[PDB]
């Protein structure tokens, strides 16, 4: 409550975002997230390592 | 959208952080990553951003 | 070093606040002794350096 | 944990520099920390008195 009335939230370091194209499925494309430390709403966010996501593909006309 | 314009889905929701944003070009592997995170600033880089603010003011007298 | 080239030595190690430096003058019992702590800033203070920003850009105009 | 990921370290007050000349030793200048307080790497720092110390001499050639 403090940290966020004080500044909000914010990012320390990390969470950089990088496409990398893994076919994992034809429909999707594949991004990574790097590790990561952020405060959100005041409370600590703390990641180790990247983290991979998926994006479908646009197909409307 | 056609890529002339489209844009970021609008979002106001105060608990969660932007990380960045990805675009996906249309039928297509490719995808183009960028970085917006709201990243911190020290006591030092306030005393800096204040630095050069007293360097535009005696550039401008 | 001579007095025209002598640099302070040069450090990164975040465990350490810089108080300032001491600057012997060379065979002599004087020294030149100055500051350099980053102080904090309130949110007065960042609101007067926004204050400062609307009179530059407004000298602007 | 929660200061250094918001605010890096910084002095609250004092920590001035001063060259007595205290002659305690005919190779070494006396100087005086003044009194002050700081938070560094996270954790909070004070010492209510002026705080003496000393600096060898430059006799390299």
């Amino acid at each position: 409550e403090r940290t966020y009335d004080e500044s909000g939230s914010y990012k320390v370091n990390g969470f950089e975002l990088f496409s990398e194209g893994n076919a994992e499925d034809d429909d999707h494309v594949s991004v990574v997230v790097d590790a990561g430390k952020a405060y959100v709403k005041g409370f600590k966010v703390d990641k180790p390592v990247s983290t991979r996501i998926s994006v479908p593909k646009s197909y409307d006309l | 959208n056609i890529m002339r314009l489209v844009t970021p889905p609008l979002n106001t929701d105060p608990e969660n952080l932007q990380l960045g944003t990805v675009t996906v070009l249309p039928d297509s592997d490719e995808a183009v990553c960028i970085s917006f995170a709201i990243t911190r600033l020290s006591m030092e880089d306030l005393q800096k951003v204040k630095t050069r603010v007293d360097n535009l003011e005696y550039n401008q007298a």
